[PDB]
């Protein structure tokens, strides 16, 4: 509703409440898709650049609860092309590293760079949830393959 | 009778070492050790800042 008002702004407002309690339910690709749709809307608008960086975080993370690494790749290169206030952030060079330790099968990996993120941003405790389960379908794979 | 036998005395060359000031210790001598405690501060900056930037 907000949208067909052009109100982009409480329409974003609520996209992240929808996007997180969906992402929040297991529901990571609508969760994604909103993400997408968010970021698309925060394009070029000087003001909303912040957010950006946090959103394209967000979507490589429910790509990660989905499995789908590539999703996790595809969405960063994107970011780090499109947005150079992203290219050069802490959120972007995060999740790389975090597809790194997907693809390796590096749940400890995966641990510490959490810790490091921590560490100099906070984690709250959404990105927590997604990040535990992003390490507990590591932990499973390394389970059935051993 | 006689001949050579032992001769020379002006003439003679030497080479020169050098060791170095004390002082000099080990590299650590002022914005070289400091640098350790100077970066938690840096890092520190960096947080407070990045809590006025949120």
């Amino acid at each position: 509703w907000y949208a067909q008002d052009q109100s982009v702004a409480l329409s974003n407002k609520c996209f992240i409440k929808c996007a997180d309690l969906k992402a929040l339910d297991g529901q990571y690709i609508e969760a994604s898709d909103i993400y997408s749709k968010l970021i698309k809307s925060s394009m070029g608008n000087r003001l909303s650049q912040w957010s950006l960086k946090d959103y394209f975080l967000k979507k490589g993370l429910c790509q990660l609860a989905a499995t789908d690494a590539v999703a996790a790749a595809r969405t960063l290169q994107e970011g780090q092309s499109e947005d150079p206030n992203f290219a050069d952030s802490r959120e972007s060079n995060f999740l790389k590293s975090l597809i790194d330790a997907v693809n390796e099968g590096d749940s400890e990996q995966l641990s510490e760079h959490c810790k490091e993120f921590d560490n100099f941003m906070r984690l709250d405790k959404w990105k927590i949830t997604i990040l535990n389960k992003i390490k507990e379908s590591i932990q499973q794979q390394e389970d059935d393959l051993l | 009778e006689v001949e050579a036998a032992i001769s020379d005395v002006g003439g003679q060359q030497i080479f020169s070492q050098a060791l170095l000031n004390a002082n000099r210790r080990g590299e650590a001598k002022t914005a070289l050790a400091e640098v350790q405690a100077r970066h938690q501060e840096l890092l520190k900056l960096e947080k407070s800042m990045a809590e006025l930037t949120q």
